[PDB]
């Protein structure tokens, strides 16, 4: 198994939101996220790839170019046109294979969206975010002063050691404009300089192999025939958008960035309470500017254990 | 916490399929006929009935659960340990037991 | 039971056995689109997180102090012990002196 | 967007000039669960709406 | 009283004498960098207002 960058390949996807509010296709499809990590950051998933140069360019890794497939082929833009956002602006973190890493606000949606110098293509997907930090008061900005303790996020090098992922050939691409009725009979092209296979149901299973060569066959309707761009020379990453080829096999893996890690946090240590002196019992006065967890339990056989949150 | 998989689908160009077994936990397969797919280069393929599609599904553990995973223990027979100091006659021990 | 804790189990971290059950029905394809629409009850982890209950840390008497990866209980004090202690006679002093 | 306030603006080139005026804005959605946004797959149903 | 109405008195608005007492216990030095970690009870004002 390997990890390197030439054998794979973006490729096409279907998001729910495009630029126009309209479900549509995106070469900057997105499946899932992951925010499990204590800073609030995330990883993000894409059809398409950046940190390196062009799939399929000479370059294997040109960290100033995003890959990414349209009309025929795949092409090269610049990454810095790219965007992220929830509520609002997103501060880039690393990069690296498909996948991104980089915070947000909290929001309750997400959407990646890039400039193409002449229009705006984004794909937005829903996902629940919101501001989790450790310790038993939720903070708002880590503290200067204050307690260090175990924590667990995402680490910003590019490098990692966790996950996994499948890589295989894809199926077949279909391309409308390759077939033609405006002659009578059959037209296609495959087009020029391609090695196009189709294939026509009329009858039985009719197939053809015609490489920058226009071809007719018997049944004249050019609906039911079938013509592919294919050129089955890059792996892709299993997705639900992507028909499966017949061969249904595993080719090759590929690993995920950016990995979990443990670290140390700093958290705040809160205005401690004054104590009093009561019969049998104590009074107490808590202080705080935000929401905190307080609890106590016995030390005998009944535990009473009580806990409580205190805003004020 | 688990991640779900949904692999590219198993379509039939004008044909026949079926739901086949696995051993991939959660593992379910369904198919339907009929169905006409589209993309972007346009249809892929169209038969009014012979055209069928089959899907399958399953799950695993995700890549955070590495970290983020819980365990279920079965305990029993408590048992202790004690350490104590034993001084007698200015002469000092430390021991556990 | 889909929907309840423990509705993933492997006897490993990375034990490639796993097994599962949360109601995963699939759906019709959908207009004109290829895709898979699926359906699946939320994980019973997330749900037992926000509803878990106090750590035992806070409940338990007698003050224990309970560390993980011995799992263990330490400082927590009830009941009496008997001890049979046995001594040097050298440690003994005699009287008169 | 939901909002609490509409305004619109344009720039003459030198200067900023703009308008607003005060108005509920909410997101209302069509059927019996509020959703956030609309999926690929799920039932068609009766609407009405501005067209284009 | 720390915590309650009239934490801080004076004679004038801007008489140079004042009195007040807050509970106002300073903190220990925090890693590496220089600064002043205070501590403090909110304003009596804001709480009775
Ligand atoms: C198509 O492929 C065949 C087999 O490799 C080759 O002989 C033929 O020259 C190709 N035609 C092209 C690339 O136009
Ligand atoms: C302990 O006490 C005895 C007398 O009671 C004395 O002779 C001896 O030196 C002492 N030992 C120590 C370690 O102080």
């Amino acid at each position: 198994i390997t990890d390197d960058f030439t054998l794979t390949s973006p490729y096409l996807g279907f998001c729910p939101y495009c630029r126009h509010s309209a479900p549509c296709f995106s070469p900057i499809k997105i499946e899932n996220v992951w925010d499990e990590s204590d800073d609030g950051s995330i990883r993000i998933q894409v059809s398409a790839q950046f940190g390196y140069n062009q799939a399929g360019t000479a370059d294997v890794t040109k960290f100033r170019y995003m890959s990414y497939d349209h009309d025929h082929d795949i092409k090269e833009d610049s990454m810095e046109k790219l965007a992220i956002s929830t509520s609002g602006p997103c501060r880039r973190l690393g990069h690296k294979g498909y996948f991104l890493l980089a915070q947000c606000p909290p929001g309750d949606s997400v959407t990646v969206s890039i400039t193409s110098g002449a229009s705006e293509n984004s794909c937005t997907v829903e996902k629940k975010i919101r501001r989790k930090f450790v310790g038993r008061e939720e903070y708002l900005f880590p503290p200067v002063h204050g307690k260090l303790v175990k924590c667990h996020v995402y680490d910003h090098l590019k490098e990692t050691s966790a996950g996994y992922i499948t890589m295989h050939r894809p199926g077949p691409h279909a391309y409308k404009s390759y077939l033609e009725e405006a002659s009578g009979e059959v037209y296609i092209k495959p087009p020029s300089g391609k090695n196009v296979t189709y294939e026509c149901k009329c009858g039985d299973y009719s197939t053809g192999i015609v490489s920058t060569r226009t071809k007719m066959n018997g049944c004249t309707k050019a609906k039911q025939c079938i013509a592919y761009k294919r050129d089955q020379t890059k792996w892709v990453f299993n997705s639900p958008d992507l028909i499966r080829h017949t061969d249904h096999s595993v080719q090759g893996k590929l690993h995920i960035p950016f990995r979990l890690t443990p670290t140390v946090c700093p958290v705040p240590l809160a205005h401690t309470p004054t104590v009093t002196k009561w019969f049998k019992g104590i009074t107490l006065h808590l202080t705080a500017t935000r929401p905190t967890l307080l609890t106590t339990r016995k030390l005998g056989l009944r535990a009473d254990a009580t806990a409580e949150w205190i805003t004020g | 916490k688990f991640h779900t998989v949904v692999p590219s689908p198993q379509v039939k160009c004008c044909g026949s399929l079926e739901c086949k077994a696995s051993s991939k936990a959660d593992y379910t397969c369904r198919v339907f006929g009929g169905v006409y797919p589209f993309m972007w280069g346009g249809a892929q393929c169209f038969c009014d009935s012979e055209n069928t599609q089959l899907s399958e599904a399953y799950v695993e553990f995700a890549p955070d659960c590495t970290i983020d995973h819980a365990v279920a223990l079965k305990v029993h027979t408590a048992a202790l340990k004690v350490g104590l100091r034993i001084v007698y006659g200015n002469t000092t021990a430390r021991l556990d037991t | 039971n889909p929907g309840a804790f423990g509705d993933i189990q492997a006897s490993s971290l990375d034990a490639t056995d796993i097994v599962a059950r949360t109601d995963i029905r699939l759906l019709k394809p959908s207009v004109k689109n290829i895709h898979v629409p699926y359906t699946q009850a939320v994980s019973g982890y997330e749900m037992w997180k926000n509803n878990s209950g106090r750590p035992l840390q806070e409940t338990a008497p007698f003050g224990c102090k309970i560390e993980v990866e011995p799992l263990r209980a330490t400082n927590c004090a009830y009941g009496h012990i008997p001890i049979s202690i046995d001594i040097p006679d050298a440690a003994f002093v005699r009287s008169s002196e």
